[PDB]
RNA sequence: GCCCGGAUAGCUCAGUCGGUAGAGCAGGGGAUUGAAAAUCCCCGUGUCCUUGGUUCGAUUCCGAGUCCGGGCACCA
RNA sequence: AAAUUGAAGAGUUUGAUCAUGGCUCAGAUUGAACGCUGGCGGCAGGCCUAACACAUGCAAGUCGAACGGUAACAGGAAGAAGCUUGCUUCUUUGCUGACGAGUGGCGGACGGGUGAGUAAUGUCUGGGAAACUGCCUGAUGGAGGGGGAUAACUACUGGAAACGGUAGCUAAUACCGCAUAACGUCGCAAGACCAAAGAGGGGGACCUUCGGGCCUCUUGCCAUCGGAUGUGCCCAGAUGGGAUUAGCUAGUAGGUGGGGUAACGGCUCACCUAGGCGACGAUCCCUAGCUGGUCUGAGAGGAUGACCAGCCACACUGGAACUGAGACACGGUCCAGACUCCUACGGGAGGCAGCAGUGGGGAAUAUUGCACAAUGGGCGCAAGCCUGAUGCAGCCAUGCCGCGUGUAUGAAGAAGGCCUUCGGGUUGUAAAGUACUUUCAGCGGGGAGGAAGGGAGUAAAGUUAAUACCUUUGCUCAUUGACGUUACCCGCAGAAGAAGCACCGGCUAACUCCGUGCCAGCAGCCGCGGUAAUACGGAGGGUGCAAGCGUUAAUCGGAAUUACUGGGCGUAAAGCGCACGCAGGCGGUUUGUUAAGUCAGAUGUGAAAUCCCCGGGCUCAACCUGGGAACUGCAUCUGAUACUGGCAA
């Protein structure tokens, strides 16, 4: 169900910085990044048209901590739904509930995010919601329960949030752990990196 | 038929009832089933870690 | 004999009866002339419960169709109760 | 057998032996029209026709023949009677 | 299986041991007739407790039949004994749940062979109490012939170490019983009374958790396969978790049915004998000499500790030394199993009529735990008495 | 539940009525030709199915077992 | 508003090449099985072979308002006998309520199960009728006088049993007269002919001969004519493969006449004619339930028809009918055969392809579950009673879906492993430890919604002679859950209980080395392995996938490698050796004319589910579910008549 593993060694063998473990530090500087996926990280690979779709299709399973069932049930939705295939497989993983909470800024990790749902802290529309995967729909209001709010874990990780880059698309109050899904998120809004396309292409074959 | 004993040695003798999947070796002219390896009175092979669901070995 | 009855559909633990016209010896899902609205005992209180033709009702009664114990009061619910 | 419902099972064969009787005793007084029918002029075969056609209404009405069973035994028989003789 | 057992009246399973031919089975079909036509109970006949081609053409008994007679204080349940000497083996699981023994000695030919090995077999295993019954009597017509008899068993029973003179000793045919002379019937009436009066009521162990030693599996055309025995310890309720140890490995099961003589049964009580039924489980994968027991309370194993007290020329043993690699046959609970011995360093030899301890690798694994007893027989004969220490396997 | 047969070095078989078991084919310390048809030398290379007993001494005589073969029964 | 956004290649012939062309692989799947590791929930599923043989419990009963029964049973009332005079014994009483038995009525033909047969009798769409239709119902109103008998019960026997006989006796809505008859049946019409059953809840008035005469109402019983409903038939096309099956066929093909069928018909007969089917595949052969759909595909197609739903077919194997509104009848009948059982050797029972269960054959596949609470279904005037229908309790990762085996920080970049150019690297922020949460499991307490009703009393409105009963509607009562220690909620304790198995030369994301030296083995293809291996075992980093993952079988895909969309035939496989030519396919050209094709429109229909979109509903999700589109149809009816055909010049 979940990954539970070495989860820099994931930020290593993709290259990039994943925000699997982000946490309270900003910059890590602590994992020889890039160049060290396991033993043999100084072998510069080849890597074919198959692989970079596949290294591709795994840093954003890897991002938003989804597994290839869950994940391939995503792209059959997002071919079905109108406009862009590419724009509608984002906007899906965009949309659950454990990366709402993460943008909120009520968990230091999407790990953590996904465990604060999970564990009856997370509230939407003043109904209890114990499923990551939950869609959050537009125009809905995730907040936190009074039981569970301003513990020590959420008002340390609610900080490290100013130093992100914000979201448009959801608004925070931030003083009573209360947030607002405004309007889905658009492409242009988000990431300005990880390639829809080449995961397009290899779930078509 | 024919079938195919995988593995590194083996329990088979004269009689003894063993369960018989498809595949070709693809080297023996004639022959194209395997036994499975660990149904039946076929046992596991003896000293296998890595690729044991092939070759029916218990855990080590 | 013609007869308007439930014919229960719906998950198990969750049942939604689709109230139809049917011969009494067919099956309780299988055959039936058609479909009359339906039921769902398990809606609770908002939008959406049971909805029942009753313009279709008066074409099948009217001639000689037989309303079952449950179809009866569910036209009984439908026209005044509240 | 394994029902006590059974009781059909004796109450028909009680039901046969008078449903034979009734039914015979019908098939008979057609074939006494029958046999006045070849030979015979406008006299007998009538008074057998007569005879006949109060006892096949009557069988008729009480569902050991049907009302077409009777129909055709006056419509096919009377054209006997009214062509030949 | 309709009737309902009532659980009136203390259950004891009582059984009869003697020589070969010797009215051993004769003795169990005069009880029947003599206490089901006075007391008014089921009757039976002869017949029933022994029929087959092997009982018939041969006249021999082979298998443990059983038998339920009901008195006013107690309701006893017999089992017969075989009796031969190939038939040890088989007998040994009778007389093993049989509590209270009838002794079957004759008045013509007295104390044989095979008698000493039974009661031999009895004491070992376990069997507490014994009573004597002369089982010919009116063939040899004599004061002083027939009583002589009586005073060679009372120093058999005394010699091999029971109570000897204490034990009640009764005369009476079993023929004569058998069809109705008003003598002979009221003197195994009186046997009747020596059964309660002698042995007590019997100590049950309803506390500590189920198990059950299976003696004789069946394939009843009924429910599935069924499995008797007596009930070492525990209650058996109906639609329980019941797991199966022993031989091959271990398979989960439920009981879906306890009896008692062809009559249902609710709860299945310890020190008793009982057909229970097995959910979901062919004839020939479950077999004799595993155990019926709750989950998790016991495990299979094939290497144990073990305190061996061999036996002597005296006591009635082996008369030689060994070393590592002998194989004798190890009687746990009912059945019997192979197994190489493998001795203490500093021990260069075993002598007979020694106490030592020893590791003991079983070829089929037994469900067994610390403090067991068991007794160790070899080429038709015992070798060593003793009990458990570690498990190991 | 009980009656019977079967097992001999890596494989296929000889040998016994107590005198301590051998043959080929095998294979190995073994030489030829980058491996080689034909060569040489060389050992048996052994829990006599396992274990105990009668015994000076048991493959061999007598129990008990192992797994496998085929045979006859019992229905809480 | 929306209703499709959907089309990948790679290895492999050669010294190398381009082509041709096979071979193999990446992905979807599933009534899967086995293998390895073996924690959960939700909605599903689960003998494909032997349509094999079956023990044990069960699966269709039900009605006292049809009647004898003064009752088998259990219990009140007039009276009796014991004696603790109300404690006990006990005969009468329809008399206490009901009901074992029985005739009756209506059900058992529905509802469940399985594909043996079946290549058309069947199935699908579309048609037509030449029909019947219990119970529901709309009219037309009758519904009057009788009489044998007949079980049960006796009585008396026969039989081992199953099951009878003979003498009475009696009951009914049972059963047959009877008068009685229509817009009914028959006839050209005049005529003739044709039916029924009473119950039960109450009553003022007057008959009481007390059985109450007699009025009320509710229901039954009839008579056709019409509904609605199933069912029977019939025609059109469609519905597998084979020509190494081209001839089949005598009630065969048609006619007249008689019989029979609910209905028409060689359905069946007698005679008459000599046909009929057949190259747009008869015949014979092999295989096969069919459909909605399912899986796959860019789509066309290809394959398939488990589960759910419609239709057919079958009930130990071959027959036949009886009864009925409906059967030529799964748990009716009678034969016949084979197979097990019982016996007094004479004759008897006998039917799991209901639901559990079992033995068998097998790669393989459930509980001798609890309940009528629920929607049905049966009978009933209602209560009711029956139900393996249905729900649901368990079992199994066989699956689909969603959860979890924590979530931050953490450098000495520890130990240990593994590698090394012995400098170090890597395992690895992994772990240890520090921040803490504590959804599931486990405990302890709250607790919905599936429940509509039914029943007993009340005020009124109908009914009527009547403030009575009866019918209807408000209104007060106490209740109805197999699931069920329920869904869901809240407190508790402490990360505590919670992992996988592939492969990692190439194709295909992933390599270092100790190698068992063409031995052991690997393998899906090319190929690896012969003292320095990314391709074998092993340790070991990963690569990869997750409560599953592999291997295997099976269908499609890629395969434009059966090509209609969409291939070819000089030399790769492939132009008959070359003509003539009927059937068939195609056909120059201008004016008419039709409307077959063709297109446009319209109406009917294309069952529901499924698929799809829009939605909604369960903590989200699978799942369920409201509403539209679609179902590449077909049918008719009316129009375009360019193009094709026909009929013209
Ligand atoms: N004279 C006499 N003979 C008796 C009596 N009781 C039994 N028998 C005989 O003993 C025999 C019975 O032997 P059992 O030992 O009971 O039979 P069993 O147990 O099957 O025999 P095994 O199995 O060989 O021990 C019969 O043949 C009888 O004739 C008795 O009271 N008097
Ligand atoms: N408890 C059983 C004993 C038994 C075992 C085996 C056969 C007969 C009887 C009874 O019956
Ligand atoms: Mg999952
Ligand atoms: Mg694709
Ligand atoms: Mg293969
Ligand atoms: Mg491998
Ligand atoms: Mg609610
Ligand atoms: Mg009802
Ligand atoms: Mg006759
Ligand atoms: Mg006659
Ligand atoms: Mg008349
Ligand atoms: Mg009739
Ligand atoms: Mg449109
Ligand atoms: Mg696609
Ligand atoms: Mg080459
Ligand atoms: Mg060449
Ligand atoms: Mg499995
Ligand atoms: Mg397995
Ligand atoms: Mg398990
Ligand atoms: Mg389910
Ligand atoms: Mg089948
Ligand atoms: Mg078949
Ligand atoms: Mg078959
Ligand atoms: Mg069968
Ligand atoms: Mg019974
Ligand atoms: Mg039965
Ligand atoms: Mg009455
Ligand atoms: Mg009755
Ligand atoms: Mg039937
Ligand atoms: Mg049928
Ligand atoms: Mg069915
Ligand atoms: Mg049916
Ligand atoms: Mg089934
Ligand atoms: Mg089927
Ligand atoms: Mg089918
Ligand atoms: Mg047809
Ligand atoms: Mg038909
Ligand atoms: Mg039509
Ligand atoms: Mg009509
Ligand atoms: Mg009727
Ligand atoms: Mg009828
Ligand atoms: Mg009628
Ligand atoms: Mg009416
Ligand atoms: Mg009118
Ligand atoms: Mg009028
Ligand atoms: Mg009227
Ligand atoms: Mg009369
Ligand atoms: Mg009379
Ligand atoms: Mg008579
Ligand atoms: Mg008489
Ligand atoms: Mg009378
Ligand atoms: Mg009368
Ligand atoms: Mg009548
Ligand atoms: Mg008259
Ligand atoms: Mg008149
Ligand atoms: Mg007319
Ligand atoms: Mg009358
Ligand atoms: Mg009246
Ligand atoms: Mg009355
Ligand atoms: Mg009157
Ligand atoms: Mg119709
Ligand atoms: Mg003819
Ligand atoms: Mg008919
Ligand atoms: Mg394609
Ligand atoms: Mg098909
Ligand atoms: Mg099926
Ligand atoms: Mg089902
Ligand atoms: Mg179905
Ligand atoms: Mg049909
Ligand atoms: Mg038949
Ligand atoms: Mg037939
Ligand atoms: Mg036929
Ligand atoms: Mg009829
Ligand atoms: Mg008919
Ligand atoms: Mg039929
Ligand atoms: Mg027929
Ligand atoms: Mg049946
Ligand atoms: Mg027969
Ligand atoms: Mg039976
Ligand atoms: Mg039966
Ligand atoms: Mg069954
Ligand atoms: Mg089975
Ligand atoms: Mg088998
Ligand atoms: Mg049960
Ligand atoms: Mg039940
Ligand atoms: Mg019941
Ligand atoms: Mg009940
Ligand atoms: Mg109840
Ligand atoms: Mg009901
Ligand atoms: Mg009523
Ligand atoms: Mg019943
Ligand atoms: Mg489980
Ligand atoms: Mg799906
Ligand atoms: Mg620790
Ligand atoms: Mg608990
Ligand atoms: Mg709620
Ligand atoms: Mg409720
Ligand atoms: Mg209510
Ligand atoms: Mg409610
Ligand atoms: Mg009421
Ligand atoms: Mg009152
Ligand atoms: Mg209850
Ligand atoms: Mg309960
Ligand atoms: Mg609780
Ligand atoms: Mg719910
Ligand atoms: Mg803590
Ligand atoms: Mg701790
Ligand atoms: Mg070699
Ligand atoms: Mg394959
Ligand atoms: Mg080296
Ligand atoms: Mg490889
Ligand atoms: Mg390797
Ligand atoms: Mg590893
Ligand atoms: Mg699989
Ligand atoms: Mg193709
Ligand atoms: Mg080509
Ligand atoms: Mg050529
Ligand atoms: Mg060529
Ligand atoms: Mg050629
Ligand atoms: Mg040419
Ligand atoms: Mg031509
Ligand atoms: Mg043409
Ligand atoms: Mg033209
Ligand atoms: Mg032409
Ligand atoms: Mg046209
Ligand atoms: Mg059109
Ligand atoms: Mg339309
Ligand atoms: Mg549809
Ligand atoms: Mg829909
Ligand atoms: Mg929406
Ligand atoms: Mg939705
Ligand atoms: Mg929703
Ligand atoms: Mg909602
Ligand atoms: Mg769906
Ligand atoms: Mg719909
Ligand atoms: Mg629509
Ligand atoms: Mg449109
Ligand atoms: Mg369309
Ligand atoms: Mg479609
Ligand atoms: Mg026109
Ligand atoms: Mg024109
Ligand atoms: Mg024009
Ligand atoms: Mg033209």
């Amino acid at each position: 169900a979940r990954y539970l593993g070495p989860k820099l060694k994931l930020s290593r063998r993709e290259g990039t910085d994943l925000f699997l473990k982000s946490g309270v530090r900003a910059i890590d500087t602590k994992c020889k990044i890039e160049q060290a996926p396991g033993q043999h990280g100084a072998r510069k690979p080849r890597l074919s048209d198959y692989g970079v779709q596949l290294r591709e299709k795994q840093k954003v399973r890897r991002i938003y901590g989804v597994l290839e069932r869950q994940f391939r049930n995503y792209y059959k939705e997002a071919a079905r739904l109108k406009g862009n295939t590419g724009e509608n497989l984002l906007a899906l993983l965009e949309g659950r509930l454990d990366n709402v909470v993460y943008r909120m800024g009520f968990g230091a990790t999407r790990a953590e995010a996904r465990q604060l749902v999970s564990h009856k802290a997370i509230m939407v529309n003043g109904r209890v919601v114990n499923i990551a995967s939950y869609q959050v729909s537009p125009n809905d209001v995730v907040s936190i329960r009074e039981k569970a709010k301003k513990q020590s874990r959420v008002k340390a990780a609610l900080e490290l949030a100013e130093q992100r880059e914000k979201p448009t698309w959801l608004e925070v109050d931030a003083g009573k752990m209360e947030g607002t899904f405004k309007r889905k998120p658009e492409r242009s809004d988000l990431s300005a990196d990880i390639n829809e396309h080449l995961i397009v292409e290899l779930y078509s074959k | 038929v024919t079938s195919y004993i995988g593995g590194e040695g083996h329990n088979l003798q004269e009689h003894s009832v063993i369960l018989i999947r498809g595949g070709r070796v693809k080297d023996l002219p004639g022959v194209r089933y395997h036994t499975v390896r660990g149904a039946l009175d076929c046992s596991g092979v003896k000293d296998r870690k890595q690729a044991r669901s092939k070759y029916g070995v218990k855990r080590p | 004999m013609v007869t308007i009855r439930l014919a229960r559909h719906g998950a198990k633990k969750r049942p939604f009866y689709q109230v139809v016209v049917a011969d009494s010896r067919n099956a309780r899902n299988g055959r039936f002339i058609e479909r009359v609205g339906f039921f769902n005992p398990i809606a609770s209180e908002k939008e959406e419960g049971t909805r029942l033709d009753l313009d279709r009702i008066a074409h099948w009664v009217g001639q000689g169709a037989t309303i079952s114990d449950r179809v009866a009061a569910l036209i009984k619910e439908v026209n005044k109760a509240a | 057998n394994i029902k006590s419902a059974k009781k059909r099972a004796i109450q028909s064969e009680k039901a046969r032996k008078h449903n034979a009787s009734r039914r015979s005793m019908m098939r008979t007084f057609i074939k006494k029209v029958y046999a006045a029918i070849e030979a015979g002029d406008k006299a007998a075969a009538q008074k057998a026709f007569n005879e006949m056609q109060p006892i096949v209404d009557r069988q008729a009405a009480k569902g050991l023949i049907h009302k077409n069973k009777a129909a055709r035994h006056k419509a096919n028989l009377t054209a006997q009677i009214n062509k030949l003789a | 299986s309709k009737e309902k057992f009532e659980r009136t009246k203390p259950h004891v399973n009582v059984g009869t041991i003697g020589h070969v031919d010797h009215g051993k089975t004769t003795l169990t079909a005069a009880i029947t007739t003599v206490l089901a036509k006075t007391y008014g109970g089921a009757a039976r006949a002869f017949n029933q407790i022994d029929n087959a081609p092997e009982e018939k053409a041969r006249g021999i008994t082979i298998n443990t039949s059983h038998v339920e007679y009901d008195t006013p204080t107690r309701h006893y349940a017999h089992v017969d004994c075989p009796g031969a000497a190939d038939y040890v083996k088989n007998m040994i699981t009778g007389a093993a749940q049989m509590d209270g023994a009838i002794l079957v000695v004759a008045a013509t030919d007295g104390p044989m062979p095979q008698t000493r090995e039974h009661i031999l077999l009895g004491r070992q295993v376990g069997v507490p109490y014994i009573i004597v019954f002369l089982n010919k009597c009116d063939m040899v017509d004599d004061e002083e012939l027939l009583e002589l008899v009586e005073m060679e068993v009372r120093e058999l029973l005394s010699q091999y170490d029971f109570p000897g003179d204490d034990t009640p000793i009764v005369r009476g045919s079993a023929l004569k019983a058998l069809e109705g002379d008003a003598e002979w019937e009221a003197k195994i009436l009186e046997l009747a009374g020596f059964l309660d009066s002698y042995i007590p009521e019997p100590e049950r162990a309803i506390d500590k958790p189920f198990l059950l030693p299976i003696e004789d599996v069946f394939s009843i055309s009924g429910r599935g396969t069924v499995v008797t025995g007596r009930v070492e310890r525990g209650i058996i309720k109906v639609g329980e978790e019941v797991e199966i140890v022993g031989i091959k490995e271990t398979q989960k099961s439920t009981c879906t049915g306890v009896e008692m003589f062809r009559k249902l049964l609710d709860e299945g009580r310890a020190g008793e004998n009982v057909g229970v039924l097995l959910r979901g489980i062919k004839r020939e994968e479950i077999e004799r000499g595993q155990v019926l027991a709750k989950p998790g309370t016991i495990k299979p194993h094939t290497k144990f500790e073990s305190e061996v007290y061999i036996l002597s020329k005296d006591e009635g043993g082996r008369h030689t030394p060994f070393f590592k690699g002998y194989r004798p046959q190890f009687y746990f609970r009912t059945t019997d199993v192979t197994g190489t011995i493998e001795l203490p360093e500093g021990v260069e030899m075993v002598m007979p009529g020694d106490n030592i301890k020893m590791v003991v690798t079983l070829i089929h694994p037994i469900a067994m735990d610390d403090g067991l007893r068991f007794a160790i027989r070899e080429g038709g004969r015992t070798v060593g008495a003793g009990v458990v220490a570690k498990v190991l396997s």
